Order: C-alpha cells, then sequence, then structure tokens
C-alpha cells in the first residue's frame, strides 16, 4: 500500500494543473477536488500506468477517478506493484 | 634460415590460447564463433606440421565448412541475449578458476606417463628435448596413404563400427525431425 | 621572422581559362583525364526516379539505342550509384522519399531531370499535390526537355552530362587552392 | 475478403454525446500511450510532454463544438491520423507540421501592432 | 599432447565459468573434441598406428552429430519460450 | 501567408542612393530588391547564411571555385535568385564582378590551416584588402567583415595575429564596416567540434582539455548576420557573439559521451610531439590539424566587453546541452533495450516456429 501511493501521489503533483500544489491525499477526487478536467483524469491514469510500467483497459481507466481506485487496481500486481 | 621454422608449434600453441581467452571474452557469440574458426584454422596447422594435412583438410570441410556454418545459421535466427563479461559477475571464480587450472594441467600431464614418483611423472612431460631419427627404409611398395589405411580397415576389419554410425546418421536425420517438425497431419 | 608581406599575383586567370604550361599541370591534367574517363564510361544511374514516363527511359535500354554500349547500368541501390533520373512527376508525398535517396548516395553525384514534369512541373504545374520543378528539393545538373523526352534526348543529355564531367578538374583545383 | 489494417475502427456514427465522449477519450488516451512511438518512429527533436501538449491542444480546439455530426466527423479524423502515426505511414514532414513551434524563431519582426503591419502592407 | 590439453581444459573452465550465455557452452564442447583429437593423433604419429587416426574420424562424425541434435533440442527450446535468455538452459 | 521575418519596412533605401521596393509575402517568388555577395557560401556558415537571404528573395552572388561543391546551394531559392561566379583572390576583375551590383557584402574568407598557394597571411590579411579596396571603389553600402573570437593583433597564435591583421585593414579603408566576432561555432557537419568529438578515434590536448571558451549554434549567427545586413544601425561596430555558457573543453567532451553512450577516447600527449606530429600530416593533400592550432589549445576566450553581442539584436542564443541531442543521435548506437525481464511470459503466448 505504501509501496504505491508514495508514487502515486509523485506523479500527482508532478501534474502541474493542480492548483493546489499541496492538497493530494487519498479521498481526493479527481473531479470535483477541480484539480482535473476529464482529459487530465486521462492524462494521469496515463502518467500512473507508465510509471509503474503497465497499461490499464479501457473500461477500468474509466472507472478509475480517484485516488483510492488507482491504488486498489495497482494491487492487482500486474507489475511493479 | 634453417630455424626459422623452428618454434612454429609453439606458436600455434600460443595462438590457441589467445583464441581461447578471446572466445570467453567476446561480447557478442557471433565473434566468439568467429574466434572457434581461428581455433580450427590453428588446429588444421598443427596437424599439418605433424604429418596429416589430410585430416587438417577434413576439419576445414567439415567443422569450419558445416558445423560453423551451422553455429552462425542458428545465431542468426535465434535471440539469444547475452551478459557482457564483467568483474561483479565473474571475478568470484577466480580462486577456483586458478586452482582447477593448476590441478588440471599438471594431472592431465602427469596422466600420461607410468613413473609410480609423483614428481618424477610430470618431470617426465617437461623432458621434450630430444631429437627422433627418421630412417629411410625400403619395404613399402604402394602408394598407400593414411585415407587409404583408412578406408581398408574401417570397410574390412572394423565394419560394424562403420554400420553403426550408418544408424547414427539415421538419428541425426530422425531425431531433428521429430522434435522440429510437428506431424500434426 | 613571422611573414608580414605578400607576393599575391594579380591576372591569374580563372579555372575556366586556366591552360597548362608545366609538367605538373600536364600531370594534373593526366590524372584527372583518366578520372574522368572513367566517371564516364562508368555511368550508373539509380533505379529511383522512375514514376512517370519510364517507358522513354526503358528505350534507352533497348536495342535500337543501347545505353550499355556507353557503359550504363542501372542499379537498384543508391551506394553503388551516382546518377540519378528525376523522371515524371515529383509529388509531394515522394519528395522525402527522393531526397532520402539522393542523400544516400555516395559522393560524387549528379542530378539529371528527365521530362517537363520534373523540371518544373510541367502540365500538372498548377496542381494542389505536385512539386513544380525537382530543383526544390535537389540540385540538377542536367535539364532534358520534352514530354516524354525522345530517346534521342536523353542520351544527348547524358553526353552534355559526360562532357560537364569531362571539362572537370579534380587535382588541379586543388593545385589552385 | 478485403481486411482492414492494424489500429483501424469501422466507422459507426453515435447517435448520442455520451457515448462519443467516451470514444474521444479513448482516442486521446491511446495519443498518449502512443506518443514515445510517435518520438521513436519520427526521429524528434524535443520532448514527449511537448507532444502531449500538442495533443491537448489538438484536443482543446475543438472543445466546444455542439453539433454531434461534426463531433462525429472530428472524431473519425482524428482515428485516421493516429493510424497514419502509429504505423509507420508518416515521415518526419508530414509530422512536424503539427509542430511549428519547435523550430527556430523565423526572424526578428513578427509584428503585432498595426504600425509595423502597416510597414510591411499587412494591415 | 600441450595444445590439446590446454584448449581442453580451458575450454572445460570456460563451459563452468559461463554465467553469461549458451552458446559459449556449444562451442567449448566443440573444442574439448578438437583437443581430444589432436592429442589422439599426435599419439598415432608417434606410435605409427592407425587406430588413433581411426577414433578421430570417428569423433569427427559423432561430434557434428552431437551438434545437430543439440541444436534441434535448442530449437525446440526457442519454439515454446520465444527467447533464450543469459541464464536459462 | 508567409512572412518578411527580415524586415521590418518594406520600402528600404540603402546608403548608396538605391531604392528597394518589396515585393510579395516572403516565399520563394517575393523579392527583397537587395542585392548581396557572400564570397565563402560554399563553406559551413555560409551555406545557412545563404539559405537565410534566398529564402526571401535576396539575390545572392556566390563565387565559388570548385563547381561541385555548390550545387547545394542552388536549391535555396527561386530561379535567378542565386547567381554564380568564378572567382579567385588572385584574380582582380573577379572581385570587382562579384561586388559591382551589391547592396551587401560579406566575407567569410578563411581557412583554419596554410597551404602552399595561401599562407595565413595572403588569405586573412591581403585577400580582405583586396575587397575592402573593391568594396571601397565601387562605395558599396554595406560590408560585414567576419575576424575569428579571440583574434588580436600580435599573440601566439598565428591565426589570430592575421585575423587582427585583418580587422585593421578592413575597418582603415572601409571605415563604415561591420565586424563579427564569432567564437566557436557547432552545429550539424561541423569542421572541428562535434562530428570530430563523435567520429575522431582518439582526442589529442598539449594542454589538458582546458582551454575554456563560449560556444554557439551556427544557426544563431546566420541569423545574426541577417539581422546585420539590413540594420544599418552596425555601421562602425563590432560584435562578439559567444553564447551563455562558458564550457571547458573537458565538459564539452564528458557531455558528448554521456549522450553518444559511448567512451571517446582522449590521450593528452605533451606539445611539442603532437606540434611535430601536426607539422608532418600537412604535407597530405587533406585537411588536418596544423601546428598553429595546437598553439591555440592554450588561449582560452577574451571576451573583448567593449562590442555589441546577441541581446543588441533581440536574439537568444542558445545552449550546447539542450542541442547536443539532436546533434549527436545519429552517431548513437542505441546496442538494445533495456532489462528484458518480464518479457518471457508475455513473448510465450506468440508463436515464433511455424512449421
Ligand atoms: N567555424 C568556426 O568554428 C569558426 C569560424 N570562424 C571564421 O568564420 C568563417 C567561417 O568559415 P567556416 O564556417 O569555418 O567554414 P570554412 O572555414 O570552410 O569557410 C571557408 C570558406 O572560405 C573559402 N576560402 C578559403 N580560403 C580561400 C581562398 N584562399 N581563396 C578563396 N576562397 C577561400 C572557402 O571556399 P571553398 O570551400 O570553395 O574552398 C570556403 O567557402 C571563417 O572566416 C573562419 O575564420 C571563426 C571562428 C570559429
Amino acid at each position: 500500500r505504501p509501496d504505491a501511493e508514495k508514487r502515486i501521489a509523485a506523479v500527482l503533483e508532478s501534474f502541474d494543473k493542480i492548483s493546489n500544489p499541496a492538497a493530494i491525499t487519498p479521498t481526493a477526487s479527481f473531479a470535483k477536488d477541480l484539480n482535473l478536467d476529464s482529459l487530465d483524469t486521462v492524462e494521469v491514469v496515463v502518467a500512473i500506468e507508465e510509471e509503474f510500467g503497465i497499461e490499464i483497459p479501457d473500461k477500468e481507466a474509466d472507472e478509475i477517478k480517484s485516488v483510492n481506485q488507482a491504488v486498489e487496481y495497482i494491487l492487482a500486481q500486474p507489475d511493479a506493484k | 634460415m634453417m630455424y626459422l621454422t623452428y618454434y612454429f608449434i609453439e606458436i600455434t600453441i600460443f595462438l590457441a590460447i589467445l583464441c581461447t581467452i578471446f572466445i570467453i571474452s567476446a561480447k557478442n557469440p557471433m565473434v566468439s564463433i568467429l574466434y572457434m574458426i581461428a581455433l580450427f584454422v590453428i588446429a588444421a596447422m598443427y596437424l599439418y606440421l605433424i604429418g596429416l594435412g589430410i585430416f587438417s583438410l577434413l576439419y576445414i570441410m567439415i567443422y569450419i565448412g558445416a558445423i560453423a556454418v551451422l553455429f552462425l545459421f542458428i545465431i542468426t535466427l535465434l535471440d539469444i541475449n547475452s551478459t557482457e563479461l564483467s568483474v561483479k559477475s565473474n571475478i568470484r571464480d577466480l580462486p577456483l578458476v586458478l586452482i582447477s587450472l593448476i590441478v588440471l594441467t599438471i594431472s592431465g600431464l602427469m596422466i600420461y606417463s607410468n613413473d609410480s614418483i609423483l614428481i618424477n611423472k610430470l618431470l617426465e612431460a617437461f623432458g621434450n628435448d630430444y631429437n627422433t631419427i627418421i630412417t629411410q627404409d625400403w619395404f613399402n611398395i604402394e602408394n598407400t596413404t593414411l585415407l587409404t589405411t583408412i578406408g581398408n580397415v574401417l570397410l574390412t576389419n572394423n565394419a560394424f563400427i562403420l554400420l553403426v554410425l550408418a544408424i547414427v546418421l539415421l538419428l541425426g536425420i530422425i531425431g531433428p525431425i521429430s522434435i522440429t517438425m510437428k506431424h500434426k497431419e | 621572422p613571422r611573414v608580414s608581406s605578400s607576393s599575391m599575383p594579380t591576372d591569374f586567370p580563372l579555372p575556366s581559362q586556366q591552360k597548362p604550361n608545366s609538367a605538373v599541370d600536364y600531370t594534373l591534367t593526366t590524372l584527372d583525364a583518366v578520372a574522368n574517363w572513367a566517371r564516364q564510361g562508368s555511368f550508373w544511374p539509380v533505379t529511383f526516379g522512375l514514376a512517370c514516363c519510364a517507358v522513354e527511359m526503358m528505350h534507352v535500354s533497348a536495342p535500337r539505342y543501347d545505353q550499355d554500349r556507353l557503359g550504363i547500368i542501372f542499379r537498384a541501390s543508391p551506394r553503388q550509384s551516382d546518377i540519378m533520373i528525376v523522371a515524371g512527376t515529383l509529388t509531394n508525398k515522394m519528395a522525402p522519399v527522393l531526397r532520402q535517396v539522393y542523400d544516400q548516395m555516395p559522393e560524387p553525384r549528379w542530378v539529371i531531370s528527365m521530362g517537363s514534369c520534373a523540371n518544373g512541373g510541367g502540365y500538372y504545374h498548377f496542381s494542389y499535390s505536385v512539386v513544380r520543378g525537382c530543383d526544390r528539393i535537389v540540385p540538377v545538373d542536367v535539364y532534358v526537355p520534352g514530354c516524354p523526352p525522345t530517346s534521342e534526348a536523353l542520351m544527348y543529355g547524358v553526353f552534355q552530362l559526360q562532357r560537364k564531367m569531362r571539362n572537370t578538374k579534380i587535382t588541379r583545383m586543388w593545385y589552385r587552392k | 475478403a478485403i481486411i482492414a489494417t492494424a489500429f483501424a475502427e469501422t466507422v459507426k456514427f453515435s447517435g448520442s454525446k455520451q457515448e462519443l465522449q467516451k470514444r474521444t477519450l479513448a482516442l486521446y488516451r491511446q495519443f498518449l500511450r502512443g506518443a514515445p512511438t510517435f518520438a521513436d518512429l519520427y526521429e524528434v527533436q524535443f520532448s514527449i510532454p511537448t507532444i502531449r501538449t500538442k495533443i491537448r491542444q489538438e484536443f482543446e480546439r475543438h472543445r466546444f463544438v455542439d453539433d454531434l455530426s461534426i463531433q462525429n466527423v472530428l472524431y473519425a479524423k482524428g482515428h485516421m491520423e493516429y493510424q497514419e502515426c502509429i504505423n509507420f505511414w508518416k515521415q518526419q514532414a508530414q509530422f512536424l507540421k503539427y509542430f511549428p513551434e519547435e523550430d527556430d524563431i523565423q526572424g526578428r519582426h513578427q509584428p503585432s501592432n498595426f504600425v509595423d503591419k502597416f510597414l510591411k502592407n499587412r494591415a | 599432447m600441450f595444445i590439446g590439453t590446454i584448449i581442453l581444459v580451458l575450454s572445460f573452465l570456460g563451459f563452468v565459468f559461463n554465467r553469461r550465455n549458451i552458446i559459449l557452452a556449444f562451442i567449448c564442447l566443440e573444442t574439448m573434441l578438437l583437443g581430444i583429437n589432436l592429442i589422439l593423433l599426435r599419439n598415432s604419429v608417434l606410435f605409427d598406428d592407425i587406430s588413433g587416426s581411426l577414433f578421430a574420424i570417428v569423433i569427427i562424425i559423432l561430434a557434428g552429430v552431437e551438434s545437430a541434435i543439440g541444436l534441434s533440442l535448442l530449437v525446440s527450446y526457442y519454439r515454446l519460450r520465444g527467447v533464450i535468455n543469459s541464464y536459462g538452459i | 501567408m508567409n512572412s518578411f521575418e527580415n524586415l521590418a519596412q518594406d520600402v528600404n533605401i540603402t546608403r548608396s542612393g538605391k531604392t528597394l521596393i518589396a515585393k510579395g509575402t516572403g516565399g520563394r517568388s517575393s523579392r527583397t530588391g537587395y542585392t548581396a555577395t557572400v564570397f565563402g557560401a560554399n563553406g559551413f556558415l555560409g551555406s545557412y547564411l545563404t539559405a537565410k537571404l534566398a529564402k526571401h528573395g535576396t539575390t545572392v552572388v556566390v563565387p565559388y571555385r570548385e563547381e561541385m561543391a555548390k550545387r547545394h546551394l542552388k536549391v535555396t531559392g527561386d530561379l535567378g535568385v542565386v547567381n554564380f561566379l568564378e572567382m579567385d583572390l588572385r584574380n582582380l576583375e573577379s572581385i570587382d564582378e562579384a561586388v559591382r551590383h551589391s547592396d551587401i557584402v560579406v566575407n567569410l574568407i578563411g581557412r583554419e590551416y596554410e597551404t602552399k598557394n595561401f599562407n595565413y597571411y595572403d588569405v586573412h590579411v591581403e585577400g580582405a584588402r583586396r575587397i575592402a579596396e573593391a568594396v571601397k571603389k565601387h562605395n558599396i553600402a554595406r560590408y560585414i567583415h567576419v575576424s575569428a573570437f579571440n583574434a588580436e593583433i600580435d599573440s601566439p597564435s598565428e591565426f589570430n595575429h592575421t585575423k587582427g591583421l585583418g580587422e585593421q585593414v578592413t575597418k582603415d579603408i572601409v571605415p563604415w564596416a561591420t565586424i563579427v566576432r564569432p567564437a566557436p561555432m557547432f552545429g550539424r557537419e561541423d569542421k572541428w567540434f562535434l562530428d570530430r568529438m563523435a567520429r575522431s578515434p582518439c582526442l589529442v590536448s598539449a594542454n589538458k582539455f582546458q582551454e575554456t571558451s563560449n560556444p554557439v549554434h551556427v544557426i544563431d549567427v546566420a541569423a545574426a548576420l541577417e539581422r546585420i545586413c539590413f540594420d544599418d544601425s552596425t555601421v562602425a561596430q563590432t560584435f562578439e557573439l559567444y553564447g551563455p555558457q562558458k564550457f571547458t573543453q573537458k565538459q564539452i567532451i564528458d557531455m558528448v559521451s554521456e549522450t553518444l553512450r559511448k567512451e571517446v577516447r582522449h590521450i593528452e600527449l605533451p606539445k611539442a610531439l603532437y606540434q611535430a606530429y601536426t607539422k608532418a600530416t600537412q604535407a597530405i593533400w587533406w585537411p588536418t590539424y596544423s601546428p598553429d592550432q595546437v598553439e591555440r589549445q592554450f588561449l582560452s576566450q577574451k571576451i573583448d566587453p567593449s562590442a555589441k553581442t546577441f541581446n543588441d539584436l533581440d536574439l537568444t542564443p542558445m545552449e550546447l546541452p539542450d542541442l547536443m541531442f539532436k546533434l549527436i543521435r545519429p552517431y548513437r548506437v542505441n546496442t538494445f533495450q533495456h532489462d528484458v525481464s518480464q518479457l518471457e511470459n508475455k513473448e510465450k503466448t506468440f508463436v515464433h516456429i511455424l512449421d
């Protein structure tokens, strides 16, 4: 669990569009925090899958809409858990 | 003039040492196969030096002509990864490499002699000091050479081994087919 | 004693009008003549560039006009070739491929533009899908006129190119330089 | 039968904005995942982030288009370009058509006020 | 007697201490057989005998068939796996 | 539409009393009115210069000696724009012909080595004097000399000595002359910098790799010459086009080696031996390092602070560590892929051997 959120919250603040430099938490919505529009929600899952060296499907890369869903999907051990 | 061709055998020994070290150290294996070809050539040279050019040529037309063609024919088609020679990975073998070298060499040299004291068995191997006289007689009447003799004994005295090598070659045909060719139909 | 003067001659004739009068000059002229003899008697174009209007170029490979009699051989590959023949239309979808083939050729290299559609775009000059001249991409040494230029025009153009290379200075220019 | 090439999608005109939203998002995702391939295949002289920036710009271009049929047309054209790029059909020139900015500054005077345009007869 | 023993020993050591690939293993086997044949042919000359050269020609045959079978086996491994990695057999 | 990015106006007037009306939007067909003359367009810098001039329709007169090196310039413009003349500094009429109808003149002449027909003096001093006297006779409005960095009238290097004498003679005959002083230029197919560090089997330094300098991209110097040819404020002036970042030779070589992913070979053998080996290599017909250049290996770049710079032309000169990737990626070998592990299980699904 700490193996993931550590790099996750890394790539979230590496994403410059977040108006908050320091408002990344679990239970931080990608959308209603307004940190991200719908395109950036895809740019981020993109940067995450390539950070961890994986490629997420389409249906589930739609379902990933917050930090909890991301950490819980990397938990499945595709690679680089 | 005379002694310009005295140390050719020692030269081939030194060169075989070099080609072995190069086969072991090369990065891309293709180069290692090229050095193996250099080694088969040096062996063919040495065999000419000691009076067996027929085997020199049989080597060049068997080993180099087929086996090494095939080795390149394989490494050209397969994705044989590697790990370049290093110091983190292979240095650990140096004590064992050295012990194994010394023991295996001294034993491979002591083994060929029948003396009872050990050290003398090696000092006999290091006794390559004296020249061998060659006399000329007149009893050989024909033009028999080594290949003719090999044919005579192989096809008369040792026929059974020939008629078994035929079956070894049948394996060389039939096993690779069975392994590669899937008789799904 | 650092140099601080110059006996630099004026009125030194230009290469076009520079006659030989010294043994070094006759020697360099002979070496240049032999190199150019080689360049002339073996004139190998590359198979690329022959898109449109390849029929008239193939007729120069035919019996009545044999190009091989002059040592011409068409080659599949640039790397063995010296000459490029931009026949036919040079479209915008093709120009980068042309420049690749031209940069791949080893120097010395020439270019000869066969036809109107390759010299100035010809008939399709005002089209959306055309380069209005192969000059825009590559440097051209000879322009054959026609559409399609007659086999005789191509041979004459090659005889103008052989003349260009024959009045070329390889070593004499170095003896100037 | 004449079969489709690699990344071909059958042209299908969605009747709703809610489905085309999803299809456009998948296209954007594919562009982003494939951008490093767009940097390797085409000998590129800049960053993968700059490619992703240009992609975001090209998708922001038509962000405010509410006519459904025009959106379907735009999506089909974009999938065409993805197929053109990821399969190595385009060459370098046709790709760097999308990156004028990266090339060196074209000269000095780039008029932005009236008087300069008048002195250059561009007003 | 020297050169053969040396190629044999060095090739056994390079067979044993190869942490890199497998083609070195094939090569070291072939070189070991070479060194054997040189030992034997040297002895066959010094004795002026033929049994040594007979066993030598037989070794050449058997070694070539060995390499054929080995390089079909490798092809089977590769059929299934697709890559012959540095530390796989 | 296209633009005249080089010109600020369409009606320009030279200092010789010619009116030059621009025509077009600034593409291949346009004309700037101007007529220039570039004495070394066959070379490394002049090629980029004629490209930038003739992209906008400026007529370009290009004196040449070898007919075959030049042909790569005719591409750079429409018909009638690029015009060629055969010329030699030992013929005066040729130089008057080249400069007669010109509003602008550009002298890029100068070898980094000596020859049998031209020593450093004859090509950097007398050639400049000949061109200057013709620029003066015909009263050409503009003259834009280029004289190497670190130039100083008396110096250990004969090259910099001549380059300094070429400066003072040009400026003592043509008072309105503009002088540029570029620092070591780099780019694609450079002479003695990146193609060498990327191709040469082994480097050598009679010093250590310690000679300090400010290098610069050649395209930017060409942009500078473009922004000086048309700006008449730059008469009787002097420029130092050096670049933001100071780089020692060893620093450049380490960046070159990092980007190439190959270990560049450097030796660092002493001065007299290298100086002798260079001297003996000057008898073969192809260019090589010459005894006077290992002398410049001990002469770091002294920048003149009294002269204008890039920022006097609204330019933002580029940085070496960014551009080295673009310039050295072709020699990048790119041996293979990293870390093939975690791919056996994926490869196992595909058919590798058909029957
Ligand atoms: N490149 C650099 O790093 C630096 C360059 N400079 C200066 O800037 C200029 C750039 O030249 P560069 O870019 O180096 O490429 P070159 O130095 O190769 O340009 C040389 C040009 O000068 C011409 N030329 C040389 N000698 C003669 C001669 N004797 N008679 C007639 N023409 C001659 C050549 O013509 P051809 O090619 O037909 O022989 C060529 O066109 C030079 O003046 C150089 O001193 C200064 C500092 C650094």
